[PDB]
């Protein structure tokens, strides 16, 4: 009976979880973890990565 | 302008963000450089017969 309030809660939980899942994508480069990229590679292409 | 003289493949070396003898030991280079580098053979008049 009280649905109306718990999407309220619901909305909120999902809005956060989705913004964590996004600090694990790796946007096109070599790896989610930049400090991999700056101690792998060279500035010139870890500037591009960063 | 900075003149030196080094030997072959070390010519690589003279590069912002480059790992080697000559750059962490003799001519490091900063990684934000703007300016230019020439590099040619001399092996005529830096070779001796001794």
């Amino acid at each position: 009976a009280l649905g109306k309030l718990q999407d309220v809660v619901n909305h909120n939980a999902q809005a956060l979880n989705t913004l964590v899942k996004q600090l694990s994508s790796k946007f096109g480069a070599i790896s989610s973890v930049l400090n991999d990229i700056f101690s792998r590679l060279d500035p010139p292409e870890a500037e591009v990565q960063i | 302008a900075d003149s030196f003289v080094i030997r072959g493949d070390e010519v690589r070396q003279i590069a912002p963000g480059q790992t080697g003898n000559i750059a962490d030991y003799n001519y490091k280079l900063p990684d934000d450089f703007t300016g230019c580098v020439i590099a040619w053979n001399s092996n005529k008049l830096d070779s001796k017969v001794s």
